[PDB]
């Protein structure tokens, strides 16, 4: 909930067989990590995305790279989302109100 | 003031002990030293401020004042003269007197125990008479004077003795550097001057000068007493309506106690009632530092201001008067002006700022970013230039009235609508 | 507002003071008729409901509202026409 | 007395007609002036009161170049100038205050027309050096409730405001707030 | 003894009427038709429903917060007292909404957000202001529990406005008129601490008497003192759950503070880290896209100077108030700065002001009726 | 502007522009930072920008916006581009002339029924209403 994903996979104790015993739990939390990365980031480093998902290898990362249609930029980072597609800011002087304000002031 | 129709007959005739002579014919900067021309008079002997002076610039003119004290300890005075290689052959009277005090003491010391032992009032009050007599003769029996005024301060003539005794104690225990015992007189002298014996203008003024010195040595963070000296009596720059009184530092240390311990929203009450009144008009002609600190500030100069403000801080660091907070003034003397300069501003350079106060532009940047963190200004940095921008024009004030002027009437018509 | 001010001060604020001076008079006396109480208690000349404003002035509140309505309306028609004529 | 009044009351009334009008108080010179200001026959001035009225009209138009005769020539004609050795000090104070307020009695009216300002043109128009003019505009914008922003190090000033028709908005705002906050007294009489 | 003579005589009279409420509403239309006719006010029939909302909740909260073991109170009321009245075929008039809002008030004592939408679906009859303000009361509290701060703050603004086109006379919300003032005041104060960069829209929602004190509270809370974490949380607790009566305070009975361990410490976890999200947003985004000068100028603000760095900054950006790019070859941090708009209040007022004209023109035409 | 309009002193010509604008003869951004005067294209256009007493400037104002400027031009100028040039409107307005003629052709038969009644009523109206 505090999005400390590197601390999450460090904090794990691997001798608790109940946490292995929940089916799809280990991937579900990873799918929530990548879910929040899409909403909040435009670009991420290949090493950085790996480490957030529990220090993934080059081959293990291929699943997560393919999952949301992500790709590698020129000699560098992964592409997560376009810049203008991430932010969607709110607006000053939209002022559509006249289509109702004029009709109440009609009489 | 209403007392000042009375003060105007007496024309500065205060009851000083040292009779106007001081460490005369001085070399270095004077508005620092001039305080030992009002203290070292109204405040009787002020000898720690003799010992302070030689360490910055050598004198042998502390020596004539260093002959003439006994309640610190008689023989400390008897050495500083010998150290200056002076023949002073006939020192045969303090060995006579201060010896025969031990012979007198063996009575009172005996009577003192036996009385507080019994818990018997009469044997303690006749002791208190014999002992309040005695403890003005020598102060080297510091624990004896401390034990004397501990149980009873009500002597056979009460307030008259008590005032000159608690004052003689507040004076001597600062010279012993017995700050806890001086902090005991901080409680007791301030009540004894308020429950006044006669209120004669010769003493009423001197008693209000004695309100400075318990705040002044700063062993245990005493400057919070700014909040006491504004409540105990009405606001004044000098607590004496005789304008022939002048302390510079009372306002500098008030300016320190306002800003460094409380919010700057609290400083324009001072800028009116303590930085403009009739005593302070005479003061504004004289002191360089405290003038620059406020006159340049309130005029909203920035160029001469933050330069001559930064120049004050060279004279501040020359201060060997004992305070803890000399440097939090140097801090806030830059902070306080900057907020006010940038308050209505368009665009100030971090580079122009850093050239002035002699810092690097990075320091000035994180300083400005911390002034904005503290939310003392709403501003934003043009990072490319290294300029910082305030730009509120805040047009359209119409809506501020419009909600409430109907929300008042709609709920206030409900009154007359009821019955 | 200043008409209402002065009359409401005769209606209540003077009666407020006169009620206290009646209480200082103990509301009448045994030996003599209540002359000083009766010289305090005289009806002030502006009544409740001063008629000229409450009728003929209020016929002009209605006219003032109708001048504000008339000035508003031509403005409403432009606020429709202006944005929409340029919207093409 | 009347010059000590003039060198405050004109930039003060220029602010009042910039709708800062809640600072108006009775017995001030505006009521005394009215018995002359109501008369049509206002030819060239030939009395000390009329010289103050002509200086007042020029200052109520923002002009210190016409006022040179009202500061000097008419004080010599009235034999008022010669009466102090401090008249050389008064001349300097009058000139400096008149420069400050012939600026401000322009600013309070031209605020609907401004956008940005050259401080060099202020030192040419009003004689004052840039170190001094830096304080003068700061003392206004900190206190007098105007909407400007100041750039002392780039010799520049800003306003960027809108709606020159605001006098109707502000006159009706006063008409309506002196409704809702006056209206409550009738309820306090009723209770 | 006078205490539980009053308490027991409420519940035993409600358990009596609970059978009459199930018996009338379902099937006996001649008994309801006979009840339409005789009085001049049907308001007496209606008020007894939501009169017993808050009075029964008081009496059951006493019995709940006195018996903490071998639970009699909570399963009797939950099974019989609540669901029998509400679940079955409803009364053939607006009375069906009143028992729905009574049940919603009982549902809200269980800290939940699921059935509010299913209750809203069954609120088929029209939203009269009397029912609608009390719907937005608990629906806004559900959005407050849902972490929809941006939504719940809009919902608390309308219900505190007090221009809602009703006279509201004749005791319809009695004994608790200022609870609607102080609970909407209090619960709105928690939401503002999170999201103060969007809300320019504050001015109609809370009055300047309270905005001044609550304004400085938020700043004093997030920036420089955890003191406001205490005093805000003290006032927030009796309002967030609404425990109608705290039981008699004495040390001889325990019995009461034990349920208050859980009730209080449940809301401890809510305001805990949701407050510590605020201080990150508190330092306003001075420069929208930060170069090395401003990124390092903000890493100094992120937390202490240490041999591990940037990772806490990368964590703090994942919450709902940050969206960003990191460019690796530039080494650059690009970020969203976000706001709403100042000029919306007036066009919501344009009808509200006309209600000050309307009710003005109407009430004096009710006096012009009488003295004519 | 100094090369277009010679004057007694150039600094006093930029003063004269301020002075006239303060006297409400116009309203302009003189005294500016780049020494560019701005008159504005419209901005918040107001009557300070013109002489309202008649025109002291010559009768060439440019276009500016005010209430109903678009609306009333939309009534008349779009109709004038039908009333002045058109092939069409002569047939429509001849059909309207025929309607006006039909109204009179029908109602001037009823003048025989109105006349004698209004004549006797108007003769008797003083005799009756007094």
């Amino acid at each position: 909930e505090t999005c400390h994903f590197q601390a999450f996979w460090q904090a794990l104790d691997e001798n608790m067989d109940l946490l292995e015993g929940i089916t799809g739990f280990e991937d579900s939390v990873r799918k929530f990590i990548c879910h929040v990365v899409g909403i909040t980031y435009q670009h991420i480093d290949r090493w950085l995305l790996a480490e957030m998902l529990g220090d993934l290898t080059d081959s293990q990362l291929k699943m997560w790279m393919s999952k949301y249609g992500w790709s590698a930029d020129e000699s560098g980072q992964i592409f997560i989302c376009s810049q203008e597609e991430s932010i969607k800011p709110k607006n000053i002087v939209e002022k559509i109100d006249f289509d109702s304000v004029s009709s109440i002031m009609a009489s | 003031y209403d007392l000042t129709t009375r003060i105007a007959h007496f024309l500065d005739r205060h009851l000083v002990f040292p009779l106007l002579e001081f460490l005369s014919v001085k070399e270095i900067y004077n508005e620092k030293e001039l305080l030992q021309g009002k203290l070292d008079l109204l405040s009787d002997t002020n000898m720690v401020d003799f010992a302070m002076d030689v360490y910055k610039n050598l004198y042998s003119d502390d020596i004539p004042h260093a002959l003439r004290e006994k309640r610190t300890t008689v023989v400390a005075q008897l050495k500083q003269l010998q150290a200056e290689t002076e023949p002073i052959v006939k020192m045969f009277e303090d060995p006579e007197t201060t010896r025969q005090m031990q012979s007198t003491r063996d009575g009172r010391m005996l009577f003192d125990y036996l009385a507080d032992k019994h818990g018997f009032r009469q044997e303690y009050l006749d002791t208190l008479y014999r002992y309040a007599k005695f403890q003005y003769e020598c102060g080297n029996y510091s624990g004896a004077a401390e034990y004397l005024y501990f149980f009873r301060v009500l002597v056979p003539a009460t307030d008259r003795n008590a005032l000159s005794s608690l004052w003689g104690k507040l004076a001597s225990e600062i010279l012993m550097q017995n700050w806890d015992a001086a902090m005991e007189d901080l409680t007791r002298l301030k009540e004894t001057i308020d429950n006044n014996s006669v209120s004669s203008p010769l003493q009423s003024l001197q008693q209000r000068t004695w309100l400075i010195h318990w705040s002044l040595f700063v062993f245990f963070n005493h400057p919070k007493g700014r909040d006491n000296i504004i409540d105990l009596f009405l606001y004044q720059p000098q607590y004496l309506n005789a304008i022939q009184t002048m302390c510079p530092h009372i306002l500098r240390y008030l300016t320190t106690a306002v800003i460094t311990n409380k919010d700057v929203r609290k400083r324009r009450q001072v800028l009116k009632d303590l930085v403009k009144v009739i005593q302070q008009e005479s003061y504004t002609y004289k002191d360089p530092i405290t003038e620059f600190v406020e006159c340049l500030y309130v005029n909203f100069d920035f160029d001469g201001a933050q330069k001559k403000l930064r120049e004050c801080e060279s004279v501040l660091v020359n201060d060997f008067f004992l305070v803890a907070c000399l440097e939090d003034f140097i801090e806030n003397a830059r902070l306080f002006i900057f907020e006010t300069f940038c308050r209505i501003h368009q665009c100030i350079s971090i580079n122009m700022l850093a050239d002035k106060l002699n810092m690097t532009p990075e320091e000035a940047e994180r300083w400005i970013v911390n002034l904005i963190r503290n939310a003392r200004l709403d501003a934003k940095i043009d990072s490319k230039l290294g300029h910082v921008v305030m730009g509120n024009n805040a047009v359209s004030p119409y809506q501020q009235v419009i909600e409430k002027t109907k929300s008042l009437s709609f709920r206030s018509q409900m009154l007359a609508m009821n019955i | 507002r200043n008409t209402s001010k002065q009359q409401q001060q005769k209606h209540q604020y003077q009666q407020r003071r006169q009620q206290e001076n009646m209480q200082r008079q103990s509301r009448g006396e045994p030996p003599l008729p209540e002359e000083d109480l009766s010289k305090l208690f005289k009806p002030p000349q502006p009544p409740a409901r001063m008629d000229s404003l409450l009728i003929a002035g209020q016929i002009n509140t209605y006219c003032q509202n109708i001048k504000e309505f008339t000035a508003q309306n031509l403005g409403k028609l432009f606020m429709a026409q202006a944005l929409q004529e340029y919207n093409n | 007395y009347l010059v000590s009044a003039m060198l405050l009351e004109i930039p003060y009334m220029a602010a009042h007609e910039s709708d800062a009008r809640r600072r108006m108080i009775s017995k001030q010179f505006h009521h005394q002036l009215r018995v002359g200001e109501r008369q049509p026959l206002l030819g060239p001035p030939e009395s000390m009161r009329e010289h103050v009225v002509a200086a007042s009209k020029a200052m109520k138009m923002g002009d210190w170049k016409t006022c040179h005769s009202f500061i000097i020539n008419e004080k010599m004609n009235g034999k008022v100038w010669d009466l102090f050795p401090e008249a050389d000090k008064v001349r300097t104070m009058l000139v400096r205050k008149i420069q400050e307020e012939s600026l401000r009695t322009y600013l309070f009216t031209y605020s609907s027309v401004y956008d940005s300002i050259s401080m060099e043109t202020l030192s040419d128009m009003f004689e004052l050096d840039l170190p001094t003019v830096h304080s003068i505009i700061s003392k206004m914008i900190i206190n007098e409730e105007l909407m400007a922003s100041l750039d002392q190090p780039t010799q520049t000033v800003v306003m960027h405001r809108t709606e020159p028709t605001a006098q109707q908005n502000l006159a009706l705002q006063l008409a309506e707030k002196l409704g809702s906050l006056v209206e409550n007294n009738e309820r306090v009489f009723d209770h | 003894q006078w205490l539980w003579d009053i308490i027991d005589e409420f519940i035993y009279q409600f358990q009596s009427f609970s059978q009459y409420r199930c018996k009338t509403a379902k099937k006996s239309e001649e008994e309801i038709d006979f009840l339409r006719s005789n009085p001049k006010i049907w308001n007496v029939h209606s008020v007894l429903n939501v009169l017993h909302s808050l009075v029964d909740k008081s009496n059951i909260n006493r019995q709940l917060e006195v018996y903490t073991s071998g639970g009699d109170p909570e399963s009797v009321a939950g099974e019989y007292g609540r669901h029998s009245l509400y679940k079955m075929l409803g009364y053939f008039s607006l009375v069906g909404l009143l028992r729905l809002h009574s049940l919603l008030g009982d549902y809200y004592q269980a800290i939940k957000v699921l059935e509010n939408i299913e209750l809203n679906k069954k609120s088929m009859y029209s939203r009269v202001p009397e029912c609608q303000v009390t719907t937005y009361y608990y629906v806004g509290f559900a959005y407050l529990m849902m972490r929809r701060y941006q939504d719940a703050i809009r919902v608390f603004a309308n219900i505190l406005l007090y221009i809602q086109r009703t006279k509201s006379m004749f005791q319809r919300t009695t004994y608790k008129y200022e609870m609607i003032n102080k609970q909407n005041e209090q619960m709105h104060a928690l939401l503002a601490i999170a999201l103060t960069m969007y809300p320019m829209r504050i001015d109609e929602s809370i009055h300047l008497q309270l905005r001044e004190k609550y304004g400085d509270k938020m700043l004093r809370m997030q920036k420089g003192d955890p003191q406001v974490y205490e005093e805000l949380f003290s006032y927030s607790c009796p309002k967030f759950l609404s425990p109608v009566v705290p039981n008699y305070d004495s040390v001889h009975p325990n019995y009461h503070k034990e349920p208050f361990l859980q009730q209080l410490k449940v809301f401890s976890d809510e305001v805990q880290q949701q407050a510590q999200l605020s201080t990150i947003r508190s330092f306003l985004k001075l420069y929208t896209t930060m170069p090395v000068a401003k990124l390092a100028g903000f890493l100094d603000l992120t937390e202490q100077e240490f041999r591990i760095q940037l990772l806490v900054f990368k964590h703090k950006m994942k919450n709902l108030v940050w969206t960003s790019g990191i460019s690796a070859l530039d080494g650059e941090f690009q970020s969203a700065s976000e706001v709403d708009f100042y000029i919306d209040k007036d066009m919501i007022h344009i009808a509200d002001t006309k209600v000050a004209r309307r009710y003005g023109d109407f009430f004096i035409r009710q006096i012009h009726k009488f003295e004519e | 502007l100094t090369s277009l309009v010679p004057f007694v002193d150039a600094f006093q010509l930029e003063r004269a522009i301020v002075d006239a604008a303060r006297h409400c003869d116009l309203q302009v951004r003189i005294d500016h930072t780049s020494r560019t005067l701005s008159f504005g294209s419209d901005l918040n256009y107001a009557t300070r920008e013109d002489a309202p007493i008649g025109p002291h400037l010559q009768s060439m104002p440019s276009e500016q916006i005010r209430n109903q400027l678009t609306a009333m031009s939309s009534v008349l100028a779009k109709a004038l581009e039908v009333i002045k040039p058109a092939h069409i409107l002569q047939e429509k307005e001849e059909q309207h002339q025929l309607a006006v003629t039909a109204y009179l052709k029908n109602s001037r038969k009823e003048h025989q029924r109105i006349l004698a009644r209004r004549q006797t009523i108007e003769e008797r109206k003083e005799r009756l209403e007094s």
